[PDB]
RNA sequence: AAACUCCAGUUGACACAAAAUAGACUACGAAAGUGGCUUUAACAUAUCUGAACACACAAUAGCUAAGACCCAAACUGGGAUUAGAUACCCCACUAUGCUUAGCCCUAAACCUCAACAGUUAAAUCAACAAAACUGCUCGCCAGAACACUACGAGCCACAGCUUAAAACUCAAA
């Protein structure tokens, strides 16, 4: 339920002093916001992080740390691909929630309307 | 029996055990996350200090005492100390917001210590002393 | 470009020709349909279909040519590969029995790993944060690392410090000393390794 | 000082999963508010800048819960064209 | 700043120059033999000279890292050592208002006391033709408010192409202040 | 960087300071103000309006006297930045914020919207803001600037407050 609106502003009739202070009018606009772009996690830095502790212990000699460097290779090649996958899955089909613009399309044909007609 | 993330009441017969131990019994590791530090000591259930390591005992300087990776540097420190001393799991009470919150605890498992639980002790105070003023930025 | 973006590279691949039907699949069955309706571009003059054709030692070849004298690039290319090869024929009569197991004398085997052997595995990329750049330790491509062990090795084979030595000498010198994790060419791959380890603590400025 | 020790504000590690329980740690001391909280007394902020927060709060959860019941009554009316061509 | 404080796991170089709780020096060895020996002992490691070509690092106790950072401080607040000269610097115009002269010649006597360097650069004015002998007599001018206080450092020359004129002036040494009370007290006899 | 290093962490004992969450509530009071707990007393008026000055109040800052002191903090000192930096950033500490007893009487004390009664129809209305009006009463206003000023007067106020002009000036504000 939203908070009541009633007797929150300094209005004609209104005794009490004003619980809002809008700076903006609290009415519905015709469009929501754009989703902002997000800064993702770093991926596979807990496999750079083994490698680069063999290497301090071999002497950066890659002869000694195979293993480690192989599973950082593989992690880094797989977070490619998933990244690559990620785009074509999660920007075009708009999963879950709609994107803003196809949102904003729906708004226009049920616009708000604070005036008389 | 169903997982519980309610810890055991003490006083109360429950059954959890770790290597023998009540939950009562188990070390603790006190983290506390400053904004510019992090230091870290594990204790006894009977509060018999076991081993002590901040990110300025650990040779970081300034700045870079506060970040993640030299948090982890003193987790991995304290546990070092404390395994010699027959710690194997600890109960994890962090205070604190500060960048080695996280990374404090990543340390101490890297150390070879097992962490049964997580308890924020982050003193809020209910009305207290007046903070310093806001900064001009 | 003088093509059209309706023009396709050309598949030079003998193999890929002769392949049984049977053996395709219903995916591979559509791509051959699909390539009788499409445009192709003419086959460069540098590939062929030759049995000898090594994509690695033509693309380090142009990497050393200068102002498109191919010619002289291809020379000295050669003239490495049987500098490389004459030295390790003259080191396997010279061993004895036991040894002469252990030593290369394919000059394309010693080539393709003396560049292996350079190639780094991570390097410094600059991330803005904050209104700052910062050398950030981050994962190569593949196309990346091969290209920067190319250059290295170019690069240190045109490095003054070479008196009156000819290119043939100094690469065939170069690619036997990577070939047995030696010289000056590793240790610009173990700089950038270590370089990188330094700044381990900017490894989370990555988002990738 | 004076309560119990190990009873609030602790969770219990499962199966060795410590991200899990570190996750559910922030996550409730999210919703309860705490987290917030520490982060604006780490400076004070004074009364008159409270009350504008709050105000500023206050109004920004009133217009996004009106928003959102518009865009669950009309998200009905994102199917198909039902007379296309006309 | 230099910090008395342990050095850490992490050493900076491979060869390292390493001594004995007590002392005794043990030579030089690869710092993955050091981390042995901290760990085998139970000690830590500082830094006791870095001037010396072999980096010398010590083994101690955090008793001992306690005695001699409490050590160096009551050196410093015994025998505390001067800091570096700051330098300040100014720049003049030609034209410069008397009121506005008078503020900088303030601000300069209080940079002497403090025992700073002033740098003084008098540029040639906006839509003004001045001669480098009236641009020198300012630097004169600011100099006869501090008698025996200040004089030059560096005299006044022409610098920027031969545009502005810099000097740079300093506190009277305690000698050369012995001398003008000296000069000053015989004319007050002969007065 | 300075500063501290009888410093820091865990544990226990421990306020003349301040009052998370509830509060997405919208209440109380004339306003100023009032959001930890308990109890006592207690929130005028059966017509309305009615004061710079009468009468009684009035945030913060401030004054006088005696106390308390965790924390914060004008000033001041130190560190840094800068062409300079009497600032912005860091540290320390004081008046002050608290209690008691007296003063001082100010605020963008503004919800910049006077009290009481009534209306939603007519012409709905310059613009914006928080739709437009009626009756009645008190207060106040008449180009800008000079001017929260000068002078006079009053005041526990002595660098104060309240009341408050004119000359010279402009054709705008
Ligand atoms: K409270
Ligand atoms: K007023
Ligand atoms: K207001
Ligand atoms: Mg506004
Ligand atoms: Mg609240
Ligand atoms: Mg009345
Ligand atoms: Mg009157
Ligand atoms: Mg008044
Ligand atoms: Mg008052
Ligand atoms: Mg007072
Ligand atoms: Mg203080
Ligand atoms: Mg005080
Ligand atoms: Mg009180
Ligand atoms: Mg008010
Ligand atoms: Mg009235
Ligand atoms: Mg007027
Ligand atoms: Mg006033
Ligand atoms: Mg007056
Ligand atoms: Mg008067």
């Amino acid at each position: 339920a939203t908070p009541s609106l009633r007797g929150r502003l300094a209005r004609f009739g209104n005794p009490r002093k004003p619980v809002l202070k809008p700076n903006k009018p609290l009415i519905l606009a015709n469009r929501v916001g754009e989703r902002r772009r997000e800064k993702g996690e770093a991926t596979c830095i807990t496999e750079m992080s083994v490698m680069m502790a063999c290497w301090k212990q071999n002497e950066f000699r890659d002869d000694a740390c195979r293993k480690e460097i192989q599973g950082f290779l593989d992690c880094a090649a797989r977070a490619q691909e998933a990244r690559k996958m990620r785009s074509i899955q999660e920007t075009l089909g708009e999963s879950g929630s709609l994107l803003p613009n196809k949102l904003n399309k729906l708004l226009q044909r049920f616009p708000n309307k604070p005036y008389l007609s | 029996t169903k997982f519980s993330i309610y810890p055991p009441i003490p006083g109360e017969e429950s059954s959890l055990r770790w290597a023998g131990k009540k939950f009562e019994e188990i070390p603790i590791a006190h983290i506390k996350a400053s904004h510019n530090n992090t230091q870290i000591q594990v204790v006894s259930a009977s509060n018999e200090p076991l081993a002590f390591a901040s990110c300025g005992t650990e040779g970081f300087r300034n700045a870079k005492k506060g970040t993640g990776i030299a948090a982890q540097t003193a987790g991995i420190a304290a546990a070092a100390r404390a395994k010699q001393k027959g710690v194997i799991h600890i109960r994890v009470v962090v205070k604190g917001l500060g960048p080695g919150r996280l990374s404090a605890m990543h340390g101490l498992i890297m150390g070879g210590l097992e962490v049964i639980s997580i308890t924020d002790n982050t003193p809020i105070p209910h009305x207290g002393c007046r903070p310093r003023k806001a900064r001009k930025l | 470009s003088r093509y059209s973006p309706e023009f396709k590279d050309p598949l030079i691949d003998k193999e890929y020709y002769r392949k049984p039907v049977e053996e395709l699949t219903e995916e591979e069955k559509y791509v051959r349909e699909l390539k009788k309706t499409q445009l192709i571009k003419a086959a460069p003059a540098g590939k062929t279909s030759s049995v000898f054709e090594d994509p690695v030692i033509s693309k380090f070849t142009n990497m050393m040519m200068i102002g498109g004298n191919k010619v002289l690039a291809r020379s000295l290319m050669i003239q490495t590969l049987e500098a490389v090869k004459r030295k390790q024929f003259e080191k396997y009569h010279a061993a004895s029995a036991e040894e002469q197991a252990t030593i290369e004398r394919n000059p394309y085997t010693i080539f393709h790993q003396a560049l292996k052997n350079c190639e780094p595995m991570i390097g410094l990329v600059p991330i803005l944060k904050g209104g700052r750049f910062y050398q950030v330790p981050v994962p190569l491509p593949d196309r990346r690392r091969r290209f920067l062990a190319m250059k290295w090795m170019i690069t240190e084979c045109r490095d003054k410090k070479h008196q009156r030595t000819l290119m043939p000498e100094k690469l065939s010198h170069k690619l036997l000393e990577a070939f047995h994790n030696q010289g000056p060419v590793i240790k610009r791959k173990h700089d950038l390794h270590k370089m990188a380890e330094a700044n381990r603590a900017l490894a989370h400025y990555r988002w990738w | 000082a004076k309560h119990l020790k190990f009873i609030a504000r602790t969770v219990m590690v499962q199966e060795g999963n410590v991200e899990s329980a570190y996750r559910t740690l922030n996550r409730i001391l999210t919703m309860d508010g705490l987290i917030e909280d520490i982060k604006h007394r780490r400076y004070y902020e004074k009364p008159c800048r409270r009350r504008q927060r709050e105000s500023y709060e206050r109004c920004r959860r009133i217009y996004n819960m009106e928003m959102a019941r518009k865009i669950n009554f009309l998200m009905r009316k994102n199917r198909a064209d039902p007379w296309q061509g006309c | 700043k230099t910090a008395f404080s342990n050095v850490g796991r992490k050493i900076s170089q491979r060869v390292i120059h390493l001594f004995d709780e007590k002392g005794n020096d043990l030579g030089n060895m690869h710092r993955a033999n050091v981390i042995r020996l901290m760990d085998e002992r139970d000690l830590r490691l500082v830094q006791r000279n870095t001037s010396t070509e072999p980096a010398e690092y010590q083994l101690m106790t955090g008793l001992q890292i306690l005695q001699e950072r409490q050590r160096l401080r009551e050196m410093e607040k015994a025998n505390p050592k001067t800091g570096p000269t700051l330098r300040k610097e100014l720049i003049l115009s030609s034209n410069i208002g008397q009121h506005d002269l008078d503020t900088k010649t303030k601000q300069i006597q209080q940079w002497i006391k403090k025992k700073h360097l002033v740098q003084i650069t008098i540029k040639k004015g906006k839509n003004v033709d001045v001669s480098e002998n009236e641009m020198e007599e300012i630097f004169h001018q600011i100099l006869q408010t501090m008698p025996g206080i200040a004089t030059f450092s560096s005299r006044p020359q022409a610098v920027q192409g031969g545009k502005a004129l810099m000097c740079v002036l300093r506190a009277l040494s305690k000698n050369e202040e012995k001398a003008y009370k000296e000069t000053q007290e015989t004319q007050e006899r002969d007065t």
